[PDB]
């Protein structure tokens, strides 16, 4: 079998995973009482694919995951909302009090004591798994939580199973746009401990999605329930090779195998094909060139950075629905032909190419419209240099006058532990202006 | 789940807190008697955060009344939501203060703040998980200042971990309703600098100008200003109590908008304050909640934000709004208004919202702010202080009950150095 | 103000740590104190106003404990003897050489009795029937920004450590309400004075090791001069005062590798934030040194706070910082001379 446990960390991952799993009940054919009336109306199939959901005798379907906020005043919805009867009532909070923004508490005060229960219901949920492995975490660069626990959970994750894949699916923070004034310490303080264990974190940042959303889907005012549905779309095109049946798959160690050339360079962007409203479905062709070009388009990039000061290391296209290979290579073909992407020369090959041929769903009462065929960009590229250049300035403002450090301190940290976490991060800069250079003989 | 312990200490903290739990029983539903009648299964989800739960159905709330002379507290109990509050919990003594910040630290409120404090005890440690703490006060006069910095000394030195949240009236610039205000609230302020991590400068005059200019009112009085300061309360804690999409606390607001300990005194904020024919002539949306905001005319500090640089401020939303609207209005604020914001901050907000509005709206935010323009509040009180103790004005009332005058200069000393720390962001850098 | 004087000392192996054979992974080149990783990665460099080598007793340049007093502690008891005061700070882990830097052993002193022993010297040679001298001792500590005596004997009870308040005076400055003050005129007395406030300092048997520290202590001399006879009628008209303070800090602990909780974790918050607010002073003043416009926050703990009128002022500052050259303490050596270079720059 095949397998892959989803955590949810903090209040970025729980209303993801929201909306993951409403896309992913629809997806297979369960309704949110577990049930499944479609097998019983057909007779027969494992369209409840084993990769997500346990399955009991009474015929329910209980899925594999777990998620914490350490504030019960998000999953208390969830222990009252639709999905009431389906997940397993052990939704671990321990949300005495929350993370506060801070990694000293997510790390030391209020983590130690917690996880432990977190790690027995991972065991408790791999060891019902006999099969392909790797584990997704979800939750956001900025957070008390996002930060501390992730990087508490993620080293622990490393003793215990160890030579598995392991992912991130984490938000990214913007570079105007912010809701906190202190994720520009949170954001490197995780980045130190998370470049060494985790094996390939995909960054995705509200600002890119909210600019989208009115360019394309025509939304002047969006919200967090119609970025969150375009973050699962990404998930499941990522993580449908596992369930549904293609002509060319991708299995979760290919992305760490194709994208991640050295350790600590793993930290890619990811685009999909929303220029696909209810009105725009019609006027329009959605060929396979015409999606495949948008990944390059950075109108379409899911996250603030313009591919276009830097050079491709490396990347990945998953595509769904309806596609010939042919029509992939021609794709292919005419990107290389140009000159506005530029590729590092210690890669020609540069690409991988995944076909499946379940298309999307439509979660009703939601923006996307039906398509025949959908697509979905992992690109390393080092641009993404200038997007840490700002987050390593802004800490070099505020930890000049050490500014906002004294909370920090006071729930068990060391001022010298952000000096410590910020020569990291440069080295790592140091690393991505080094590799992008092209060797002379 | 979280907790808060209300006290009140003075006149007016006493004045304030009634119109707080008539404003708190409005929007979870409870009648005087403690009765739940609301309509909603989303106001008893979160009742522990101010609440506790009694026997039939009833609830009784977490007060503690200290005022040294009973005679404030007669009134509460002959009033509307008196009868709800626990007999046990009214503490107070007789031969009040007499505006005497002496006689509210050494002798009286020596001799009731174990009284008082047993209380604090048996309501604390009757909570699952304890958060902090919530005092309203007068500086300036007596019982309120004096008494209250007593008690938040003892319980910061009992239970440090956990928040002491005052949200204090303040002197005003022009009228002097108490003649030896500067003293008290020099010493005041002495005394809640070490021992607080966020408080609240309210202040009278722009309370006065809010509810003359904005409302458009005519007879203005002390329930309208408490209704303000109330509805801020209220909107403060809302994060702990009703769900939403990025969701705040009293300890996150404290990370953020204290970048050094000493600076914590904010200037607050509510908005739609519109008058009754001048909400049929605008529309309710996010831009304009955030213009009634940022404008000097519905701030509650006395202290016009135009003559010093914003260090931090915070806006906690409700209703059902887009954080992209929220975001790109703070992000043009930014923009537009970067000399009033402070350049080694680079996002200087923060938002919050939740997705239940108050009874009767729609949308609704509160605004916090943490600046440099609130040296006009303190700057005053150092120059009012030093002419009146040059020539030892109003000081034999006070040294002939235990005292010297070596305090009177440390917390002058103390202001100073306060305003110090605060001119020191006023230039651009 | 005047130029805060941080100052390193690299220790030598241990005995211990020769048998076991521990590498070495801090270099120096002159001024510059490098620390190679062994197999890692990049180095990190460091350069400092003042570097002492005590590796082994043949590089040029090996600072013994003479070398020690006589380019940093020297010149401050000249300062000490001008009427302005002085203080220095040591800053060090434990297993990294601070009591062998600062008091030292019998066969080998420290800076502490060579201090007082060469103020002797320069006291009992001018000492005329004119121009007379008085010496006034001190020794206190912060545990948890509480101030705590320690010449005070205790009785066999329970919490008898009365926590003493500081208080401003508008003239003098800052100060403890009712700390003992003794006389001194032979370096005998302080070591009986200092030996019996080290018995009582506090120090848990933390999990690492037993001897430890956790709390900030304060060594200060007050130093008299009646130089006064008016050729009127021969009467004692002035008479300077200057302040002499040696301390001796607590170490970082993150409370990371050491699972810490309980009363050993409050101490830890407590000494984080003093050495917080500590280097955020000096880097203030050296700031105000060089003309800028700056604001010295004081009031943020107590050390800052009592040591108000020797930091700032026409004074001169002094800082030591002990580091190991073995590679299972690189964590604790960068964070000390992280720290360093902050009150430096
Ligand atoms: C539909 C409509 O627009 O009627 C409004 C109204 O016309 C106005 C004048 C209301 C009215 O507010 C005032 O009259 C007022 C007068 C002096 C000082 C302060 C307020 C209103 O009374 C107030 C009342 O709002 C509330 O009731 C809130 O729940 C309020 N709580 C209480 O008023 C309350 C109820 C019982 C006991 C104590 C207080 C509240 C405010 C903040 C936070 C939580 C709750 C409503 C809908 C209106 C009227 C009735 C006219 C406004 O009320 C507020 C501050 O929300 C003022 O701005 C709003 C909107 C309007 O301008
Ligand atoms: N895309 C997206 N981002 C979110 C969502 N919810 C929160 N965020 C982002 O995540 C950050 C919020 O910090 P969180 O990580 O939620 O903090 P937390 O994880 O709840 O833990 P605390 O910090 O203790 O509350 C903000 O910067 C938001 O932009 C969401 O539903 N979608
Ligand atoms: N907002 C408001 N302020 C009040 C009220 N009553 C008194 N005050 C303020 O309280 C101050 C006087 O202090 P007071 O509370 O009477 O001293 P105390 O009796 O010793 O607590 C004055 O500056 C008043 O503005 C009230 O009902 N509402
Ligand atoms: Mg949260």
């Amino acid at each position: 079998m095949r397998e892959c446990i989803s955590i949810h960390v903090g209040q970025a991952g729980v209303q993801i995973g929201n909306a993951c799993w409403e896309l992913y009940c629809l997806e297979h054919g369960i309704q949110p009482d577990g049930q499944m009336p479609s097998d019983k109306t057909i007779g027969g199939g494992d369209d409840s694919f084993n990769t997500f959901f346990s399955e009991t005798g009474a015929g329910k379907h209980v899925p594999r995951a777990v998620f914490v906020d350490l504030e019960p005043t998000v999953i208390d919805e969830v222990r009252t909302g639709t999905y009431r009867q389906l997940f397993h009532p052990e939704q671990l909070i321990t949300g005495k009090e929350d993370a506060a923004n801070n990694y000293a508490r997510g790390h030391y005060t209020i983590g130690k004591e917690i996880i432990d229960l977190v790690l027995d219901r991972i065991r408790k949920l791999a060891d019902q798994c006999t099969g392909l492995q790797g584990f997704l975490v979800f939750h956001s660069f900025g957070g008390g939580t996002g930060s501390g626990f992730t990087s508490l959970l993620m080293e622990r994750l490393s003793v215990d199973y160890g030579k598995k894949s392991k992912l991130e699916f984490s938000i990214y923070p913007a570079p105007q746009v912010s809701t906190a004034v202190v994720e520009p310490y949170n954001s490197i303080l995780t980045t130190h401990t998370t470049l060494e264990h985790s094996d390939c974190a995909f960054m995705v940042d509200n600002e890119a999605i909210y600019d989208i959303c009115r360019r394309n889907l025509d939304i002047e005012r969006p919200t967090y329930t119609n970025l969150n549905r375009l973050i699962s779309q990404i998930v499941s095109s990522i993580t449908a090779s596992l369930r549904f049946d293609g002509a060319l798959n991708v299995d979760l160690t290919e992305f760490q195998t194709n994208l991640v050339p050295y350790p600590r360079i793993h930290f890619p962007l990811a685009t999909y094909a929303p220029v696909i409203s209810a009105e725009k479905a019609y006027h329009e062709q959605l060929s396979v060139a015409e999606i495949t070009n948008a990944c390059f388009e950075p109108a379409n990039q899911m996250v603030k950075c313009d591919p276009r000061h830097g050079k491709y290391m490396a990347c990945c296209l998953l595509y769904r629905g309806d596609v010939v290979p042919k029509d992939v290579n021609a794709a292919i073909a005419t990107i290389k032909t140009k000159r506005s992407i530029q590729f590092v020369d210690w890669c020609p090959t540069g690409f991988k190419v995944g076909i499946n041929y379940q298309p999307p769903t439509v979660v009703p009462g939601g923006d996307l419209a039906k398509v025949q065929r959908a697509v979905c960009m992992l690109s390393n590229t080092t641009a993404i240099a200038e997007a840490w250049a700002r987050l390593d300035h802004k800490f070099d403002l505020m930890y000049a006058k050490r500014a906002f450090v004294h909370w920090y301190v006071g729930e068990g940290m060391e001022e010298g532990e952000f000096s410590e976490a910020r020569e990291d991060m440069a080295a790592l800069e140091k690393d991505y202006e080094e590799v992008g250079v092209d060797s002379v003989e | 789940m979280r907790e808060i312990v209300h006290i009140q200490a003075g006149q007016c903290g006493n004045q304030i807190g009634a119109k707080f739990w008539e404003v708190i029983s409005d929007e979870h539903g409870i009648d005087p008697t403690g009765s739940y009648h609301g309509d909603s299964d989303l106001q008893l989800e979160r009742i522990n955060v101010y609440y506790n739960e009694a026997t039939g159905n009833k609830y009784v709330p977490r007060a503690i009344l200290v005022d040294l002379e009973p005679g404030t507290m007669d009134s509460v109990r002959s009033g509307p939501f008196g009868q709800i509050f626990r007999p046990d919990n009214f503490v107070f003594g007789q031969s009040g203060a007499g505006n005497n910040w002496a006689k509210g630290h050494y002798t009286e409120g020596a001799e009731l703040v174990d009284s008082v404090l047993d209380v604090v005890r048996k309501e604390s440690e009757s909570c699952d998980c304890l958060q902090g703490f919530q005092l309203t006060h007068s500086l300036g006069g007596g019982t309120g200042s004096g008494m209250g910095t007593l008690l938040i000394s003892k319980i910061r030195e009992e239970y440090p971990d956990r928040i002491m949240n005052t949200f204090s009236v303040m002197p005003s610039p022009k009228v002097s309703d108490t003649v030896v205000e500067p003293y008290n609230a020099t010493l005041s302020v002495h005394q809640l600098v070490e021992n607080t991590d966020e408080t609240y400068c309210i202040d009278n005059e722009a309370l006065y100008d809010i509810c003359f200019r904005t409302l458009k009112l005519t007879t203005p009085t002390y329930g309208d200003l408490n209704h303000l300061v109330s509805a801020t309360m209220s909107g403060v804690t809302t994060c702990l109590r009703f769900p939403g999409q990025l969701n705040a606390d009293l300890r996150k607001l404290a990370v953020n908008m204290v970048p050094f300990p000493r600076l914590h005194f904010f200037m607050p904020g509510f908005a739609p304050l519109t008058s009754r024919g001048s909400q049929q002539y605008r529309a309710l949306t996010v831009p304009e909640l955030t213009q009634q905001m940022f404008d000097s005319k519905n701030m509650m500090a006395a202290c016009d934000p135009r003559h010093g640089r914003y260090l931090t401020v915070a806006a906690i939303f409700r209703g059902r709004m887009s954080m992209k609207e929220v975001d790109e209005q703070m992000l043009n604020v930014q923009n537009k208004n970067s000399s009033y914001f402070v350049e080694w901050i680079p996002n200087n907000v923060k938002t919050a919202v939740c997705d239940i509005p108050p009874r009767g709206l729609k949308m609704s935010a509160t605004f916090i702010g943490n600046s440099t323009a609130i040296q006009e509040l303190f700057k005053r009180i150092s120059e009012q202080f030093t002419a009146m103790f040059r020539r030892k004005a109003f000081l034999h009332w006070y040294t002939g009950e235990g005292m010297d005058e070596m305090e009177f200069t440390e917390a002058e000393s103390n202001m100073n150095d306060l305003v110090s720390e605060y001119q020191q962001y006023q230039d651009a850098t | 103000n005047s130029q805060v004087t941080v100052a390193v000392r690299v220790r030598p192996f241990s005995k211990r740590e020769k048998t076991e054979k521990a590498s070495q992974v801090v270099f120096t080149n002159g001024e510059e104190i490098t620390v190679e990783h062994p197999d890692m990665k990049q180095v990190y460099s460091f350069i400092y106003d003042v570097s002492f080598w005590s590796f082994d007793e043949c590089h040029p340049g090996y600072a013994s404990q003479t070398t020690v007093y006589e380019t940093l502690a020297a010149p401050l008891l000249d300062r000490a003897f001008e009427g302005y005061n002085t203080c220095l700070f040591a800053y060090g882990q434990t297993g990294s050489g601070k009591s062998y830097t600062m008091m030292g052993l019998n066969e080998e002193p420290g800076i502490i009795p060579r201090f007082c022993e060469d103020l002797f010297a320069q006291i009992a040679k001018k000492q005329t029937s004119e121009v007379s001298y008085h010496l006034e001792m001190s020794f206190f500590e912060v545990y948890n920004e509480k101030i705590h005596d320690l010449l005070v004997c205790k009785g066999e009870n329970g919490q008898r450590k009365q926590p003493l308040r500081a208080r401003e005076h508008p003239v003098s400055g800052p100060y403890v309400e009712g700390l003992s003050m003794n006389v001194v005129s032979s370096y005998s007395d302080i070591q009986s004075w200092l030996e019996l406030g080290n018995k009582q300092r506090a120090t848990a048997a933390t999990g690492m090791n037993d001897k430890s520290s956790r709390s900030h202590s304060v060594f200060t001399l007050v130093m008299t001069q009646t130089k006064t006879e008016v050729v009127e009628g021969e009467e004692h008209d002035h008479r300077i005062t200057s302040r002499i303070n040696l301390v001796d800090l607590a170490g970082s602990e993150r409370c990371s590798t050491a699972h810490s909780s309980g009363q050993r974790l409050k101490e830890g918050v407590s000494i984080n934030k003093s050495l917080l607010t500590l280097g955020k002073v000096i880097s203030a003043l050296s700031e105000q040194a060089n003309g800028k416009r700056v604001f010295i926050p004081y009031r943020e703990s107590t050390l800052t706070w009592l040591l108000k009128e020797s930091l700032g002022g026409n004074s001169k500052t002094a800082m030591i910082a002990t580091v190991s050259p073995a590679a299972s303490n690189i964590e604790e050596t960068l964070s000390t001379l992280r720290y360093a270079t902050q009150a430096r720059l």
